[PDB]
């Protein structure tokens, strides 16, 4: 088999672990992990209020 | 495992929110607090001007201490933390009904029953007493102090005139203050043993 | 207080997020790694075709 | 061979994860042995002050003991490895039936 | 292994002496040991009275 | 002799307080290291990666 | 965490600290202590009539 | 009390606003090294081309 | 803590996440044929609606 | 309204079916893993039967 390697998943995996080093930067650089409104809601409202 | 362990993180940072709205319980009383010092000082020169001073003059440091007083019902019925007064009787440490209640029962770990309650009771009448405080006295002993013109009338020899029992209840209230702020401050020190447990837990 | 507990809220244990983007980092370059050997077997088919 | 092998590997992670175990045991431990210490101190100071305060006062410095030890058995009624308490007397050294321990 | 370092232990290490520093200056500012009600609550009520 | 005593309880032995000031930095700057160190070793595993 | 240090305790205790010497040099300069009305009312009516 | 209410209007707590300025200034270099850390990936895309 | 319209937004929260389970069990396909969903409960009432 | 003690209001009572469906979840998860680790051995069984 030749059109579909099984590390496809190393790919996705890669997209994935690329997608936290951005959540990552974007919490750094603003200091915040409410930076985005998402990955904290409650916590939001709570702390907006 | 994992939903443990994030619910003890959880955990850590509910007991920090839980010590910041007792470090607001406490400020709160301990402006209270400096209240009564002052109103005490005022309580032991009316304590000698009841023998030098007029009534009339009696009345001025009187205008002052009610000032005082309404500084108290103040902070108890402003000092709020998430809308939520805490001085006031909302939270009777034990009230006639046990139902009524409401106790502050906060979160400490992740997993069932693994709280603390907490109680608190402060407003003006917030005097000697038994049950409720006491109707002439005890109540009104830090809402509306006795050295008016009545002060005059006796010394000591009466229980709501005498000099001996006001004062004797000022100190009572003060008593109760600290005795409060003294609960809340311990309760600061068991929650800080509590993050340290949940950071082991977390480890 | 309150500005305590809206920082304990919003803020970053800027300390621990860096370790996360370090670990972060590490797992992606290491996924990329994996990728760099996951792209060696067809050319082993290839060998076997000649 | 092969089955003593894997049950070896498994073997050091079963001892990996006892330690763990014991770990929180120790970290609880350490903070009820640091309420103790405290409490050592309010008991000296209740020495002296049994003999400078009033009653009133040693009643106010029991306020605060009675908090440290509410945490006492706080302690040993939250600390849980798997959800299973390890301080309280779930685990008595000698019970007066062994087969309790 | 690698999503767990050993040296968060340096981290929930370092928050703690951080907060030692932190009583340390409200001790300092203040020159109060009894300037929050708490760590000293009995002494504190002895104090007031 | 109630505001020496007082003064015995609730103020402070700043000289004292200054040196547990300092101690307390030193603690946690030297645990600041021990992170910076603790961040170099999935890099060698990554080294071992290729 | 950066956004908030702990030692704004110490910027509320040093703008108290300040306004304690404020009063102080109110009383110095004046050598009253009943300078303001304010810090003393029943002892000033007192001392008034 | 006039220049008193003035000065709270207009004047800086410049005690705070050091802090605050020290503050930004951290955000800043902090932000910084996350876009030092964020040009280093594209070179690993090019290590996997070659 | 807090009150309960807060505990109201916290509850919006947990409801966006039902549905979000509701999703996946109504969303979740292999060849058109929906898994997760009650199709093949474990042991229906009548075994042979299993 | 209540802390623990009305079984339908309760921190407990809640907390303790959150967990329950998370026991749910992971005990379907393991028997589904499982059954890959079975049709694993199978697939072997099968190639020695073709060899």
């Amino acid at each position: 088999i030749n059109h579909n390697i099984a590390a496809l998943n190393t790919l996705n995996r890669l997209s994935s672990n690329n997608s936290a080093s951005q959540k990552n930067m974007e919490k750094l650089s603003s200091g915040l992990r409410i930076n985005r409104v998402g990955d904290d809601a409650a916590g939001l409202a709570i702390s907006e209020k | 495992m994992r939903g443990q362990i994030r619910g003890l993180e959880m955990a850590s940072k509910n007991s920090q929110d839980g010590i910041s709205l007792i470090q607001t319980a406490e400020g709160a009383l301990t402006e209270t607090h400096a209240i009564l010092q002052r109103v005490r000082e005022l309580v032991v020169q009316a304590g000698n001007t009841g023998t030098q001073d007029k009534a009339t003059d009696l009345q001025s440091i009187q205008d002052e201490i009610s000032a005082l007083t309404d500084e108290i019902d103040g902070i108890s019925n402003r000092t709020e933390f998430h809308g939520k007064k805490l001085l006031d009787g909302t939270y009777k440490v034990d009230t006639a009904t046990p139902a009524n209640q409401k106790n502050l029962v906060f979160q400490i770990g992740a997993n069932a029953t693994q709280q603390i309650s907490v109680n608190i009771e402060d407003m003006g009448a917030d005097a000697l007493g038994i049950k409720e405080a006491d109707g002439s006295i005890a109540a009104l002993h830090s809402v509306n102090d006795l050295d008016v013109t009545k002060f005059a009338d006796n010394a000591a020899d009466c229980a709501d005139i005498g000099f001996d029992a006001q004062l004797k209840v000022v100190d009572e209230a003060i008593n109760q203050v600290s005795s409060q702020r003294a609960k809340l401050g311990a309760v600061q020190n068991r929650l800080e043993h509590t993050i340290n447990n949940l950071s082991a837990s977390g480890e | 207080n309150l500005t305590a507990a809206e920082s304990r809220i919003r803020d970053v244990d800027m300390a621990k997020e860096m370790s996360e983007f370090t670990k972060n980092n590490i797992l992606s370059q290491a996924s990329q790694a994996m990728l760099a050997q996951a792209n060696q077997q067809p050319q082993n088919v290839l060998q076997l075709l000649r």
